[PDB]
């Protein structure tokens, strides 16, 4: 590109934009999501003995995209980083990744996918981990959003991340819903457990 | 009760084994039995997860069975689905076995410029009659060409977004960089100076003259502002042999 009169050579595009028309008066930015660099890309010297520029080499044409598992927050940028753990970049060429969606979760860096949590957890958005269910709620799928208390005469299969809900035997009660068993002392039975 | 993985039930028992791993289309059923108990092995695609169940679970679609007798299917890997036969099958058109029209799986119809300057939109017509996806018997399918599947396990292959393809693979991919291979989960944009607007192509179309694309996986092609003016005679369309 170039923007003064009576030039007799015209200006590399620096990394971080790119000209992408001939003849343009100012070189244009990256947008979000993408990214130029050309470490080549020279700018002309002056000859002082000659008043002869040379060295001359042309930038940046066209934005490049970032890649699956990489985001762009800024713009006029010259690389993109991998996404935050807890996110991921499906596509290419992504402004912000999403987050992952509640019931899934990702414990790495630039990942593309979210994984899916486990039975007896749970994860809303975004998520460093999947949530060990608390005691008295089960999630009996893997996936889930969010576990449920289990229901009044019933108990959690497991002190912690229930991974399903069983009936009160013969001879029990349930009072309260949300009750849970406990390995300690008799298998059937917890603080609020039948 | 029946050991998991295995079942017995009055009306019927024995194995009806996978179709499309046999020449002849036709499945053969065999009589696996567990040992000690003598409940029938469950078929394959199914799974007996349970002690002592009547029938088999037919696998959730995105998982597959492949052997007489399981407690569990896994998932199919990235990269592959779980549809009736595999790639070759479903995507074929011909018959062998003429007595069942083995193995014209007519499910992959993509709608494009074929032979010749007609445009044919789908370019396999029918009723489509080969779409379960639950009983997955065999291995794994791979993905039909303008579809990708990324994380294991998912139940539909899905479609690439506009703006992005994917080919049948990095030898036919027409107009692929050198250094990119397909596998079935990614999806790569379309070329500079190409465009696409329809979900699962397996190939960018070309931008007509008068037009112009100058970034990569444009959903639309940039119409030529005035005072500037593009035309290029070998651009054109991709034809799909029929
Ligand atoms: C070529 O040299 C010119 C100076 O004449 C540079 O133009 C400026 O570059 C900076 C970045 O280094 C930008 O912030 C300014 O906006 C540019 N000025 C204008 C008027 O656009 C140009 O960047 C140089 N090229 C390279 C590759 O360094
Ligand atoms: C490739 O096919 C596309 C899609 O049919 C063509 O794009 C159309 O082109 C016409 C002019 O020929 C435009 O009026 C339409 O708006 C375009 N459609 C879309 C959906 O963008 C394109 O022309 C074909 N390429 C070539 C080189 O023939």
């Amino acid at each position: 590109f170039n923007d003064e009169f009576s030039q007799p050579v015209c200006k590399a595009c620096w990394s971080g934009s790119f000209a992408s028309k001939r003849g343009l008066p100012t070189c244009e930015i990256a947008q979000p999501g993408t990214f130029t660099n050309v470490a080549a890309a020279a700018n002309a010297t002056f000859n002082t003995a000659t008043l002869i520029p040379t060295g001359l080499v042309k930038g940046a044409q066209a934005p490049t995209p970032c890649g699956m598992g990489y985001f762009q927050s800024s713009a006029e940028t010259t690389t993109c980083t991998a996404c935050a753990v807890g996110t991921y970049a499906d596509q290419a060429g992504l402004a912000a990744c999403k987050p992952c969606q509640p019931g899934r979760y990702q414990n790495s860096i630039g990942q593309r996918v979210c994984k899916p949590c486990d039975m007896g957890t749970y994860s809303r958005y975004g998520g460093e981990l999947c949530t060990k269910c608390p005691a008295g709620t089960v999630a009996s799928k893997t996936g889930s959003s969010q576990c449920t208390p289990c229901a009044a005469g019933f108990y959690a299969n497991a002190p912690d991340s229930a991974t399903s809900c069983r009936a009160c035997p013969r001879g029990y009660y349930g009072p309260y819903s949300g009750a849970y068993a406990d390995n300690l002392g008799d298998e059937f039975e917890g603080p609020r457990g039948c | 009760k029946c050991p998991p993985g295995t079942y017995r039930n009055t009306w019927f028992s024995g194995q009806l084994g996978s179709p499309f791993i046999t020449a002849d289309g036709v499945p053969v059923a065999t009589t696996l039995t567990e040992l000690g108990s003598g409940c029938s092995q469950c078929p394959p695609g199914t799974y007996a997860p349970t002690f002592g169940m009547s029938v088999c679970l037919p696998c959730p679609a995105g998982t597959f069975a492949s052997a007489p007798g399981a407690t569990a299917c896994q998932q199919c890997k990235p990269g592959t689905n779980s549809l009736m036969g595999d790639r070759t099958q479903q995507m074929a058109l011909v018959v062998t076995n003429a007595a069942n029209d083995f193995p014209a799986l007519r499910a992959y119809t993509i709608s494009g410029m074929v032979a010749g300057p007609a445009y044919a939109k789908p370019i396999v017509t029918g009723p489509d009659t080969n779409f379960f996806m639950a009983g997955k018997s065999e291995t794994c399918s791979t993905n039909l060409p303008g579809y990708y599947t990324d994380v294991d396990g998912l139940p539909i292959q899905l479609p690439c977004k506009p703006g992005t393809f994917m080919p049948f693979d990095t030898a036919t991919a027409n107009l692929l960089d050198t250094g990119l291979t397909v596998d079935g989960t990614q999806c790569y944009t379309c070329q500079t100076g190409t465009f696409n607007d329809e979900f699962s192509q397996p190939v960018c179309k070309a931008c007509w003259s008068g037009s112009f694309a100058s970034k990569r996986g444009l959903p639309t092609c940039e119409i030529a502002q005035p005072g500037t003016f593009t035309n290029v005679a070998a651009a054109a369309n991709a034809t799909f042999n029929t």
